[PDB]
């Protein structure tokens, strides 16, 4: 083996060069763009190698922390484009802090609760800011943020009776949900609805009638899931679809074989990160949307008695994903990003870190097996692959709300 | 009337025709979080938007105001919803609104709200006549725009505009045969028109795909489509395909071809093939080659497949 101060990396093996794109001497826009990314990424990988000396990789926790802490209070007018997404900013930042094991001061926690209360609509659900109409996306974010805070004050913000009525007001006869009143339908809504309804204990027998079948119709010939039936398989919508089915305990509605083969194919042989769709570019946020499918698939297959499942690893290259995130997705100023050359944002900070945590931590039954690449301080807190908040927060919230009745229903 | 960037733009708080309504400030609370320090122009428009929203004022002035609010944040779905309430309430010319949404989408083609708004207009008008050409223009700028493809699928299905789509698919595959969105559209068109049960159609599709693979053998999309159109009947139901792939192996032993062979072997074993021990041995050998040499990024998957094969077919 090696001294503790050098750690060989998969992306730096000499044979790794064989993984560069083969364009068959037929150039199209797709291959040209892919080759450009690979060239940049090779330059990055090489910068971490000094012949046989390969220093341990470092997650720049303190830089990320300072960037997050600042964003939680105040933002310049450059963030006007997120004025209808403020609960997202709360969730992305709080979840990142949670992953980094950075405490949330009580005063900050109370202030977040107060703000999310202002975003809650009288009709149920939460909007993108105070006085905005409710929408399933900020509803999901707000509920998750409140669960990360996890105080009785936070839990009780949620108007559960109106929330359930709001979900009903979005439910379509074909099993699908609108994202908001008079809004668009795609598989995001099924996941948002299932996530908030299960956390807050407001699921009725009829709420999700037909929903599992509708999601299954979104799985396509590629094996992944599109936004609506007919559409191209996409890692974000696939995460939504499978996670919703896990909550509904209807994973078997899908062809799990074709799904598994599709998602594992989305890990890039050269970059080590994931792409969102076949023949598109690597992107740090798919470290979560794609890689998070593997723990979901593991649980699903394990529930079916699959005798071949690993007891130690997810079915993707955990080390390679960590290498891509740590070497390519960190902004030296703090924050994380899509790929080298892109600018940081809180969304990529959230999902790059979430994906890193999935890659570091395997658990199934009584078996736990960690693979933390780099210095030991790189270890993040675990994340729940369905909800993407800490598993401790999921248990605490679900336990709290299970003590309350389903609103107006027995 | 006047745009936000125009030299003669005036803040709503300064407009005489708005003097009768008081602006409504956003209350972020006494101790704000994720607080955006808005520009004066942004806050001014949104203070007046909150005012008209609160009063439910269905007016021409409110309608024009939504256009500015949208320019400032086109992801504000509340503004879009209100604009639609006004379109109906004021009986606005929907063809003019179509010209508007056309321009907006060109500017912001990755935004959910703008596409949804367009769909609502087309639904209200029951007029799909501009859609295929408009979408094709958007796709000419980004051939993989997910919103554009989704809207295209909706329009074709809702208004039954199938007649020319395979020709459109063929044109785009000529431009970039690696465009997975276009392979997906190919499946969409065929499954919804002739279907793949017509054995003549399936043969045409298998031939076409094999030709594309020959031209660009490391293009994953064509390989995935080949599997996609055969998998439900079962890869082992196509005995000639195995032979053909086996012939290409020595000269084109890509991970895509080798993976496809394993997929065939998996299905064969599932269907009581002849020479099961032999087929199992060959499949395990390929899984090892994939895991160790040809597709090492997926070592865990290929090891799983090898164990899965043994759990199902060892005897
Ligand atoms: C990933 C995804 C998953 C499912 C459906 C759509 C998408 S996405 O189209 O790529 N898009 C991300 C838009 N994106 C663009 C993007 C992300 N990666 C590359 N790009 C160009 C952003 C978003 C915020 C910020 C910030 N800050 C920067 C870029 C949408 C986001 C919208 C808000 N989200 C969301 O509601 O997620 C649920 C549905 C799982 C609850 C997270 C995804
Ligand atoms: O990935 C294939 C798998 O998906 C399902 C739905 O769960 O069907 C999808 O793919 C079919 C092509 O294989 C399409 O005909 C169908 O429309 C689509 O939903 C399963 O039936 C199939 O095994
Ligand atoms: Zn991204």
């Amino acid at each position: 083996s090696s001294p503790v101060w050098s750690e060989p990396l998969y992306s730096l093996r000499p044979e790794h060069a064989r993984e560069r794109l083969q364009d068959d001497s037929v150039e199209t826009v797709t291959s040209i763009e892919q080759a450009k990314v690979e060239e940049k990424i090779q330059e990055v990988f090489s910068s971490y190698k000094f012949n046989h000396l390969v220093p341990r990789l470092v997650l720049q926790r303190e830089k990320h922390f300072h960037y997050l802490k600042r964003g939680l209070r105040q933002l310049t007018d450059a963030y006007e484009c997120l004025d209808a997404s403020r609960p997202w900013l709360c969730y992305w930042i709080l979840h990142s802090l949670e992953l980094l094991d950075e405490p949330i001061p009580q005063i900050v926690a109370t202030d977040v609760c107060q703000f999310l209360e202002l975003c809650q609509s009288p009709e149920g659900g939460f909007g993108g800011g105070p006085g905005q109409y409710p929408h399933l996306a900020p509803t999901y974010a707000a509920v998750n943020a409140l669960c990360i805070i996890g105080t009785e004050e936070a839990y009780d913000i949620i108007n559960r009776e109106k929330l359930l009525q709001y979900l009903y007001s979005l439910k379509q006869p074909d099993g699908s949900f609108l994202m908001h009143v008079g809004g668009e339908v795609d598989v995001r809504s099924a996941y948002c609805a299932a996530s908030v309804a299960s956390l807050t204990n407001i699921i009725t027998p009829d709420l999700f009638e037909g929903t599992a079948e509708w999601i299954a119709r979104c799985q396509n010939w590629e094996g992944g899931i599109g936004g609506v039936p007919g559409m191209e398989a996409h890692g974000g919508y696939t995460f939504c679809g499978l996670a919703a089915l896990v909550i509904l305990k209807r994973e078997r509605s899908l062809n799990l074989k074709s799904l598994l083969q599709w998602v594992t194919s989305r890990q890039m042989r050269f970059e080590g990160g994931f792409q969102g769709r076949c023949n598109k570019l690597v992107d740090g946020c798919y470290s979560f949307w794609q890689a998070g499918l593997l723990p979901l698939l593991h649980r699903a297959l394990h529930a079916q008695g699959d005798p071949a499942l690993s007891m130690s690893h997810w079915m993707f290259h955990q080390q390679a994903l960590q290498e891509y995130i740590l070497m390519c997705c960190q902004c030296p100023a703090g924050g994380l990003l899509d790929k080298p050359g892109k600018s940081r944002d809180f969304y990529h900070t959230c999902y790059c870190l979430s994906g890193l945590s999935i890659a570091q931590h395997f658990g199934s039954g009584a078996m736990l097996h960690d693979v933390v690449l780099g210095v030991p301080e790189n270890a993040l807190q675990p994340t729940h692959p369905v909800y993407n908040i800490g598993p401790d927060k999921v248990i605490q919230a679900t336990t709290y709300f299970l003590q309350k009745p389903v609103p107006g229903f027995e | 009337f006047v745009s936000l960037d125009s030299p003669s733009y005036v803040l709503y708080r300064d407009r005489a025709e708005w003097a009768d309504i008081d602006p409504v400030p956003q209350n972020d609370g006494p101790n704000p979080v994720v607080q955006i320090i808005y520009s004066d122009k942004f806050r001014d428009v949104y203070d007046y938007f909150r005012a008209v929203l609160q009063r439910d004022e269905r007016s021409e002035r409110a309608f024009k105001l939504t256009r500015d609010a949208i320019e400032l944040n086109a992801a504000n779905y509340t503004v879009w919803h209100f604009r639609r309430v006004l379109l109906k309430s004021l009986q606005k010319d929907l063809h003019e609104e179509m010209n508007y949404i056309t321009a907006i989408i060109e500017e912001q083609p990755k935004n959910y709200q703008v596409w949804h708004h367009r769909r609502v207009l087309v639904e209200w008008l029951r007029d799909p006549s501009q859609e295929l050409e408009f979408i094709a223009d958007i796709l000419n700028q980004d051939a993989k725009n997910y919103h554009a493809w989704q809207h295209r699928q909706w329009v074709i299905q809702e208004f039954k505009l199938w007649d020319n789509e395979l020709q459109y698919v063929d044109q785009l595959l000529k431009e970039d045969v690696r465009n997975n969105s276009v392979w997906n559209q190919r499946y969409f068109v065929i499954s919804n028109t002739t279907g793949y049960n017509d054995r003549a159609v399936l043969e045409r599709e298998v031939q076409y795909t094999l030709e594309m693979i020959k031209l660009v053998p490391h293009n994953e999309s064509a390989w995935n489509y080949l599997k996609g159109i055969l998998q439900d009947r079962g890869l082992s139901k196509y005995p000639n395909l195995l032979n053909q792939l086996l012939d290409l192996q020595p000269s084109h032993s890509s991970p895509y071809l080798i993976a496809f062979l394993v997929d065939i072997y998996e299905d064969m074993l599932e269907n009581q093939c002849d020479n099961k021990e032999d087929i199992l041995n060959k499949a395990l050998e390929l899984c090892e080659i994939l895991a160790k040499e040809k597709d090492t990024i997926r070592k865990e998957y290929w090891r799983y497949i090898g164990r899965s094969l043994q759990s199902k077919h060892s005897t």
